[PDB]
């Protein structure tokens, strides 16, 4: 019965600055062994957890050279010398002596220069009408940082409550965030108008803009 | 490529049974402590059972009673049994080799997983989804695919099998009024290289055989 935890719960690092990330147990993780038992394992966007530190300080096949691990007794550290756009994820510790308990997880980000988003607009299908619903789709296919307001405006009238909108996890190249706004209404209420925008404000642009189309 | 492939998520009623299971490649379960942990959906990681190389397991609190992990040699393949399932159970399942050994010393991590199993406990009955195209803008011009109204999570989407990779972005599904989910995959692409170009979506949604293709013409 140990518990982990694990600070700080997420992390913003320039690229090539140096991050930690740390684990203290509620009870010791040494052993006769003279070892510690405590690994770190690294989650990516949409993968499993892969391996990365165990025994406290052993790297793992095939792990770069700027992960180190290091620790004892009740308190570890995994330690990115210096980190890159691909080691973007959320970390977990976890000790297998008993019974298999994680950490709650550091999830790192990057802090990219600004980008502002390449921004699209999408009308509804052919046969999303041809049975009688439409949605509108607008694309901020790469920006930085996430925070990015999109806002509908139908016949340049504001919009508000009808859309929702998903965010793409940074990027592991580029260290980029992508965001899919969806306007959702009948057709009934799509054909009652003509003029249909999305206007989007971020931190790097000058003018909020707005890409559009009418019926 | 020393590798886990896990098979048969799903959707069931509670009280409801389903089995998991994974398939190695290039080592033998039977040589190695097994493993199985969760993923709740915005939760962190859950270890949920382990099969030892004797064949005895050992289960967590939340889990004991009614899951069973057991292998088979001959199929050189990992199981886990899920009895009287319950909504908090649903999660995504890894399976795992623990490359590990209590009767002799060393520990060397858990190195292999699987891709993570999905599986849904709801009451709710099997929606399937529709694919919908998203035809087209500077030197490069974007188009997608958008798939809507289905339950449960999640769905399985590609650009031309496999093909398309690069500038590629699936979205989070959503999760509208209506109870079901929605969701949209758009692939950045050279406006030079314009429509003259087959673009097809491949939307897999497991929880009903359904299982489509979609070019996406202007």
């Amino acid at each position: 019965d140990i518990v982990m935890n694990q600070s700080p719960p997420s992390l913003a690092v320039t690229p090539g600055e140096p991050a930690s990330i740390s684990c203290r147990a509620s009870q010791s993780l040494l052993y006769s062994d003279g070892h510690n038992y405590l690994d770190w394992y690294l989650q990516k966007p949409g993968q499993a957890p892969q391996l990365l530190i165990y025994l406290g300080s052993t790297r793992a096949s095939g792990v770069p050279d700027r992960f180190s691990g290091s620790g004892s007794g009740t308190d570890f550290t995994l330690k990115i010398s210096r980190v890159e756009a691909e080691d973007v994820g959320v970390y977990y510790c976890m000790q297998p002596l008993q019974s298999y308990t994680f950490g709650q997880g550091t999830k790192l980000e990057i802090k990219r220069t600004v980008a502002a988003p390449s921004v699209f607009i999408f009308p509804p299908s052919d046969e999303q009408l041809k049975s009688g619903t439409a949605s509108v789709v607008c694309l901020l296919n790469n920006f930085y940082p996430r925070e990015a307001k999109v806002q509908w405006k139908v016949d340049n009238a504001l919009q508000s409550g009808n859309s929702q909108e998903s965010v793409t996890e940074q990027d592991s190249k580029d260290s980029t965030y992508s965001l899919s706004s969806t306007l959702t209404l009948s057709k009934a209420d799509y054909e009652k108008h003509k003029v249909y925008a999305c206007e989007v404000t971020h931190q790097g642009l000058s003018s909020p803009v707005t890409k559009s189309f009418n019926r | 490529e020393v590798q886990l492939v896990g098979s048969g998520g799903g959707l069931i009623q509670p009280g409801g049974s389903l089995r998991l299971s994974c398939a190695a490649s290039d080592f033998s379960v039977s040589e190695y402590y097994m493993t199985w942990v969760r993923q709740a959906p915005g939760k962190g990681l859950e270890w949920v059972a382990v099969l030892y190389k004797d064949g005895s397991q050992f289960y967590a609190p939340s889990v004991k009673g009614r899951f069973i992990v057991s292998r088979d040699n001959s199929k050189n393949s990992l199981y886990l049994q899920m009895n009287n399932l319950r909504g908090e159970d649903t999660a995504v399942y890894f399976c795992a080799r623990e490359n590990a050994d209590y009767g002799s010393d060393y520990y060397f991590g858990m190195d292999v997983w699987g891709q993570g199993t999905a599986v849904a406990v709801s009451s709710a009955s099997t929606k399937g989804p529709s694919v919908f195209p998203l035809a087209p803008s500077g030197g490069t011009a974007a188009l997608g695919c958008l798939v809507k109204d289905y339950f449960p999570e999640p769905v399985t989407v590609s650009w031309n099998s496999g093909a398309l990779t690069s500038s590629v972005h699936t979205f989070p599904a959503v999760l509208q009024s209506s109870g079901l989910y929605s969701l949209s995959s758009v692939v950045t692409v050279p406006s030079s290289s314009l429509g003259t170009q087959t673009y097809i979506c491949n939307v897999n949604h497991k929880p009903s055989n359904t299982k489509v293709d979609k070019k996406a013409e202007p």
